[PDB]
DNA sequence: ATCAATATCCACCTGCAGATTCTACCAAAAGTGTATTTGGAAACTGCTCCATCAAAAGGCATGTTCAGCTGAATTCAGCTGAACATGCCTTTTGATGGAGCAGTTTCCAAATACACTTTTGGTAGAATCTGCAGGTGGATATTGATG
DNA sequence: CATCAATATCCACCTGCAGATTCTACCAAAAGTGTATTTGGAAACTGCTCCATCAAAAGGCATGTTCAGCTGAATTCAGCTGAACATGCCTTTTGATGGAGCAGTTTCCAAATACACTTTTGGTAGAATCTGCAGGTGGATATTGAT
């Protein structure tokens, strides 16, 4: 009748990450509100992720988002930055910065 | 007399313009020659995809930028701006990695 | 065969040089390194050597556990997972 | 000699200031110099550029045709000796497209039809031990004396050549001349060849061709399609619009037999007949084209009648159709063919005949249905796109009241209260049969049949097309014949000129055939 | 023939997810292919540090409060908190639903 | 009870011997409170997944097998204790 | 009056504490503050004599390491005094910061 | 009382194997116990890691083979994958 | 009558190691020879830190091992300490390492 | 160059918490013989894609010169190093009510394991749409240089 | 310190292009529900180990003070080696193109479970003996600062 993201209120799919869970190995049994816990951690992630990286596109002049306006998001937050310290980006770049000493006069 | 701008100041320029960018410096050949004979130093006769290149140009570069951060930063703790031999010997040494 | 053009190219060996003066100067310039000293560049090339001793020597032993010898961009991303250096956009 | 020189400097200094793509052939090709000892092992006529100018300044060339066919050898030793991928053989293209671009105005001044080198596309021969297979292109063959061949499962060499075009000298100025480009015939001209330009200085002109489509024997069919077209044709007044006969060539009385497998299934119960005599009659349009009849559209039908027994009473079915796209104008040639199909349907609903089926199979790749070799630029139509056309067909049909409805298939089979395969009509050659009677092996490994036809024609519902029209020659005796003829006398539709020599040739094979 | 390659990824998941929040904002394939694999590393992290406690205190079974107990371990503070409170409130209402 | 400010017990005396054992000579003044600061944030970093460990496990007390985990999966594998 | 040089008493300390292995930071002290840090978090927390023992090691292991790199760039910057800004070099470089 | 494994008499026997005459701190075999422990956590660990890259969902030689390769470096590692082969083909001759 | 452990002749025992990799859930099969290569790595990697700490304690005149042995023992072998670079040993100190330009 | 005050390494003796050597258990392991299942050994193959060659140009290697970057020498306010008086904050021994940790029983909501109908997503081909990289014409500090 | 002026660069903009977006249809792969089975951790009770608290004699660094020698910081000046530039040049990228490997497919035999018996044995309760460095005592020996 109903699909169990639909039912939590939820868009990444319950399911499949309960799938992913069992296949996984992680261990001999799953409940059935775990998947669900776990879609929604996910869920709340991707969308600050992709709010911050609309910010940054829109601060960039820019309607669609880069790998670009990615690290602008994710470094611009001390969070999410202590969330992916040991994280590179693709195509990504570092942020603009100029040491004081190194600034003329 | 020609113009000519004083080290500092186009220099400046440059490292924002490639700050702001994020375009591979790298040329794709001398680094994928380089990979392939340090691949086939331990295995004769492999094979490499073009997003493995890709994605070993990436990881390079990356630590590299953060190699000559961390370089740079030693070098202004020393009251110097230009990184030489010993202030990327004590970022490695300190880093964990020798 | 003809052709009537050919070069030498003899920097198959000496490819750790092959890292061009531009390319390692933009490298420092990315990472806000205003001045470089002449001996840099090739500590930095022996950095980037043993960097490459790092990871694609885990890239190739996972290689060869799935009976292949064509290296997968998915293994360097687990190989460069493991060594807390994790790369995205290659999943 | 000095007029053939005047001549061919232009076009040979043409190419030679194309540089540096000219630069390689300026000299002798040494293979000491070059690293090559195996040039001369694989080419066995070493000579260049300055050879052909040496040639030229001492009138070694007696007419231009020698010239021509030694810069073509050079392009093609060129072409064979290096991989496409290197830099001469690019540089050797590029020299033969200047040199395409250059001698057609100049060798036309001197009153010949062109200075192109023209070879056929490879001719697939036969297999002669099996009788039924063919001998596969591009692969291993065995032959023996030139006329046996062999295939790799029924001399070895592989069967990759190019056969040259035929010339015909003139028998008054005595020039070498294309067959193709001009058009001649012995048959239809047993007095000789004359070329163009000498008919328009002595103000003659060639005779009359009564070997033409318009002169063959008249068919109220092909009169009614031939007329219902020129009166479209007027009623569109499209200047590049030409005149269009409609003829049919083949009438005959064939009957089709039930497969084994059916005939013990039904036939041995007596409750379906033995055979379903039909009428088979094939067709085709021609049209004007520079003063010349080329043939464009094609059509085999099989015609039931009414003492064939049931279901197969009062149907039509489409075996086969062809077109080539060199109908003027382009615009206008599936509004053409609209009205040629709206004609055919008109004409067998006249008749009597209430139901007609169409196959919307497309040929496959590198298979011509009737016209063979079909033109490389020639897209071949998918699948949809076909199914389109057709229910366009349909929907243009059904706009002037002459067809009732359409429906597909299974449709047409759910209306018509169907139970058992026997209620299906039976055609020669239709796919309809063939998995039925795959579908009674399967059985037979293993209502069932009846299950299995339901399934078939729900897959291919949309492939067949059922119209309802009432509501409330032996060298053309199938398409194998003319085909084989075809290959044979190298008669292909890849160009104009191709095209309108075989449509020539099919002509007067028939005018000939008609006579016994 | 049946050679269909097939392979997983969230990309309409994650298209829709930015239709919630930008419907007026599009996605590159390689920002989407980072997305991807930002999204694979952090389910991989999470559920093997929910694995790793679960198998700690002698548990063989995964449920919802050793994943909260992971994402307060790891995930940073208010994000961590925002996360938990998302979590507990879809399955309090999955619970009724 | 509540009590409240012992930074001060962490001792100066012996936080200049636990430079001697990083080989330091000479000790500044703000070297003191920048290693009682640093200290004091390793403590922060380690009592919460310490804490959040006791908390999951149904328990009032902490153990050194969850001190130990913490450290551990804080890049800090410690040994000793199994 | 017999007086040392300045530096040969720190040479000897140095010596003895990286020839002996007990443990330098007192236990009280230590304890105290990790129940005042406990409290801060949680009320009504209880500790192992062997989990302080672990914190406490663990504790010296991490500030030796931190030392080590204090007095590295120190020695760098052709110093043999550690002042804080070393500290925060050194810590920045780690990636702790 | 829950059963508390350790691997001590294992280490003492190696330890006799090799040392006959040398004592050992119960401290050392806590941490002899400890490294045991979590070599074998990260060796498991990554082995179903590359298990489950390459969709395997059988623990065979090869996979903590190779994840002994990727863990010891260099000589100890090559002496372990020896040491594994000649203890495997001996398993597998009986 | 023969146990696997005798018929492998390595001290680590093959049944225990086996139980445990099954107990953690690391993969739904385990091998037959999985459990003897983990004991014989185990094994060897015990015997090398054990022959290494049996050193440092004679060059130290101490005939039990302690861990300020182990300490000694680990971190002056380079892939050894390579591989417990992350890893801290309790009561085992630091090295003796100072600098030459703190020497006076 | 010699010499007196200190800390270091070391030989040697002794009480004792801890490392090592006996005796018996038993249940959690550890070992072994069928029935069962199945990831995988192994061969032929359609399909990707990986190695290799030619031209355009987007760049890369070299010589010149110089005021700033770095490096060497000198001096100083002070503060942290060394020494010492006073002592007090932590050690260890020993004991204790009890909050709290963990051993044992029961069993019911939750998870497992298919069967099945329901729905659902990744891919292949169609064709319209669109955000974005360059570049030409302004044009905007800005910094080196002139004054 | 105010401004003639060449130049990298941002926006005002735009037109062309590969990619992101929109649509219809197909089909294998998930997926929720139903039915039957299994289970394991919460409650319920309870034995007990070690967490926290108390108390006192005692000491060795904790705390504070005092004298001063080096030492980073500041300053100045000099050798110089990288930065910016102009020049000659040159290595790279993409497109196109042969076959080398990578999975898809089909057989099926060696190999890993489930579980029923059958058997070795590792902490560990319990107690008596060997053992090695913690601690103290004493005098040989480098160390060092300035006599």
């Amino acid at each position: 009748a109903k699909t169990r993201s639909s039912r939590a209120g939820l868009q990444f799919p319950v399911g499949r990450v309960h799938r992913l869970l069992r296949k996984g190995n992680y261990s001999e049994r799953v409940g059935a509100g775990a998947p669900v816990y776990l879609a929604a951690v996910l869920e709340y992630l991707t969308a600050e992720i992709l709010e911050l990286a609309g910010n940054a596109a829109r601060d960039n002049k820019k309607t669609r988002i880069i790998p670009r306006h990615l690290q602008l998001a994710i470094r611009n937050d001390e969070e999410l930055n202590k969330l992916l310290g040991r994280v590179t980006i693709a195509q990504g770049g570092v942020l603009p910065n100029i040491q004081a000493v190194l600034l003329p006069k | 007399k020609p113009h000519r701008y004083r080290p500092g100041t186009v220099a400046l320029r440059e490292i924002r313009r490639y700050q702001k960018s994020t375009e591979l410096l790298i040329r794709k050949l001398p680094f994928q020659r380089l990979v392939r004979e340090i691949a086939q130093d331990f295995k004769t006769d492999l094979r490499f995809q073009s997003s493995a290149v890709m994605a070993l140009q990436e990881a390079c570069e990356a630590y590299l930028v953060g190699l000559f951060e961390d370089t740079n930063l030693c070098a202004i703790h020393a009251k110097r701006v230009t990184i030489m031999p010993k202030d990327i010997q004590l970022a490695r040494r300190i880093r964990g990695e020798r | 065969g003809k052709g009537g053009a050919k070069r030498h190219r003899k920097v198959l060996r000496d490819n750790i040089q092959g890292i061009t003066k531009p390319a390692i100067r933009r490298l420092a310039r990315r990472g806000g390194v205003k001045r470089i000293s002449g001996l840099i560049y090739e500590e930095t090339r022996g950095v980037l050597k043993v960097f490459l001793e790092n990871v694609i020597r885990d890239a190739v032993t996972y290689t060869e556990h799935a009976k292949r010898k064509t290296v997968t961009a998915m293994d360097v991303v687990y190989a460069l997972k493991r060594q807390g250096r994790t790369l995205y956009g290659f999943g | 000699p000095e007029e053939l020189r005047q001549a061919l400097m232009p076009t040979l200094e043409a190419l030679y200031r194309q540089d540096p793509e000219s630069l390689p052939f300026r000299q002798p090709v040494d293979p000491q110099l070059l690293g090559i000892p195996d040039y001369f092992d694989i080419v066995k006529s070493p000579m260049d550029l300055s050879t052909i100018k040496r040639k030229l300044d001492t009138g070694q060339y007696q007419e231009p045709w020698q010239y021509v066919d030694d810069i073509w050898l050079m392009f093609n030793n060129a072409w064979l000796y290096n991989r496409k991928t290197s830099r001469v053989y690019k540089y050797c293209s590029k020299l033969s497209e200047v040199f395409e671009q250059e001698i057609d105005p100049v060798m036309q001044s001197l009153g010949y039809c062109c200075g192109r080198k023209l070879e056929f596309s490879p001719q697939t021969l036969c297999c002669y031990g099996k009788q039924l297979c063919t001998i596969p292109r591009d692969a291993t063959y065995y032959s023996y004396q030139n006329r046996y061949h062999f295939c790799e499962k029924c001399s070895k060499r592989k069967n990759d050549t190019l056969d040259p075009e035929l010339f015909v000298e003139c028998t008054e100025c005595g020039r070498k001349m294309h067959q193709i480009c001009v058009l001649h015939h012995e048959i239809i001209w047993p007095a000789g060849f004359v070329c163009d330009g000498c008919l328009k200085k002595s103000a003659r002109t060639r005779k009359e061709n009564k070997f033409s489509a318009k002169r063959l024997p008249s068919t109220r069919l092909g009169t009614f399609l031939e007329n219902r077209v020129n009166d479209f044709l007027r009623r569109q007044n499209h200047p590049e619009s030409g005149e269009v006969t409609v003829r049919v060539v083949h009438a005959s009385d064939k009957t089709v037999e039930v497969k084994p497998g059916m005939k013990a299934r039904f036939v041995d119960s007596g409750e379906m007949a033995e055979s379903f005599p039909y009428r088979t009659k094939a067709l085709f349009a021609f049209e004007e084209i520079d003063g010349v009849d080329l043939c464009f559209f094609g059509m085999h039908v099989q015609e039931y009648g009414s003492d064939c027994p049931p279901p197969n009473q009062r149907r039509v079915y489409i075996s086969y159709l062809d077109s080539v796209h060199f109908f003027r104008p382009k615009c206008l040639r599936t509004a053409v063919y609209h009205e040629i199909l709206i004609g055919y349907l008109e004409y067998v609903k006249k008749l009597g005949y209430t139901t007609g089926h169409i196959w919307a199979c497309p040929p496959s790749e590198g298979d011509d249905y009737i016209f063979h070799c079909h033109p490389p630029d020639q897209k071949i139509p998918k699948p949809k796109r076909l199914q389109e056309w057709y229910k366009k067909m349909l929907d243009k049909a059904v706009s002037e009241r002459i067809v009732h409805d359409y429906k597909d298939i299974f449709k047409q089979a759910t209306e018509d209260r169907l139970t058992s395969a026997k209620e299906l009509p039976y055609f020669e050659g239709d796919f309809w049969p063939n998995v039925l009677e795959e579908s009674i092996k399967e059985l037979e490994q293993e209502n069932d049949l009846s299950q299995k036809l339901y399934a078939t024609m729900e897959k291919h519902k949309e492939v067949f097309f059922v119209i309802r029209l009432i509501a409330g020659c032996d060298l053309m005796d199938g398409r194998d014949a003319f085909l084989t003829l075809a290959r044979d006398k190298h008669l292909e539709f890849s160009s104009l000129r191709r095209a309108q020599w075989s449509t020539m040739c099919m002509l007067v094979e028939l005018h000939t055939q008609s006579q016994d | 023939k049946r050679k269909r390659s097939r392979k997983e990824s969230y990309s309409i998941y994650v298209y829709k997810v930015l239709k919630q929040v930008h419907p007026d904002t599009g996605i590159s394939s390689k920002a989407m292919g980072i997305m991807n694999s930002f999204v694979n590393d952090i389910f991989e992290r999470i559920a093997g540090e929910a694995s790793r406690l679960a198998h700690y205190n002698k548990r063989s079974t995964i449920t919802s409060r050793e994943i909260q107990t992971a994402v307060r371990l790891l995930l940073p503070g208010e994000l961590a908190k925002h996360a938990v409170s998302e979590g507990t409130k879809a399955v309090t209402k999955y619970t009724s639903a």
